[PDB]
C-alpha cells in the first residue's frame, strides 16, 4: 500500500481508488542567504 | 526532512584543475613555483637536484 526509503522515510503510496502508484517528494525548502558587500560600500544586496 | 547537503565551493572539475596546476608546475619547474617564480628546468636536471 505504501513504500519506504533506505532511512524508513515514506516515499511512495497507492492511490486506493485508482491503484496506480505515486511518488511522494517533500515540499521544497532551503536557506535564504543574503549576499551583501559591506554596508560601508553599498546597501544593494542579492538573495540566494 | 530539514536535513540538507550544501555544494563544495571548488567543484570536482576545478579541484582537478588545481591538481593539474600543482603537478604541471612540479613537472616543469621543480620546487621553485613554491618560492614565487615558476622557473622552467628540463626534467632530467630537476631529478639531478
Ligand atoms: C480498485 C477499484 O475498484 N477502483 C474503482 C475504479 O476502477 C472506478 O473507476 C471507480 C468508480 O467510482 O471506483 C473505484
Ligand atoms: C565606514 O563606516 C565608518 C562608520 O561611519 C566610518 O568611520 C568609515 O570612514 C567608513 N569607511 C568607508 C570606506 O566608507
Amino acid at each position: 500500500q505504501f513504500g519506504r526509503d533506505i532511512a524508513d522515510t515514506t516515499d511512495a503510496v497507492r492511490d486506493p481508488q485508482t491503484l496506480e502508484i505515486l511518488d511522494i517528494t517533500p515540499c521544497s525548502f532551503g536557506g535564504v542567504s543574503v549576499i551583501t558587500p559591506g554596508t560601508n560600500t553599498s546597501n544593494e544586496v542579492a538573495v540566494l | 526532512n530539514g536535513l540538507t547537503v550544501l555544494p563544495p565551493l571548488l567543484t570536482d572539475e576545478m579541484i582537478a584543475q588545481y591538481t593539474s596546476a600543482l603537478l604541471a608546475g612540479t613537472i616543469t619547474s621543480g620546487w621553485t613555483f613554491g618560492a614565487g617564480a615558476a622557473l622552467q628546468i628540463p626534467f632530467a636536471m630537476q631529478m639531478a637536484y
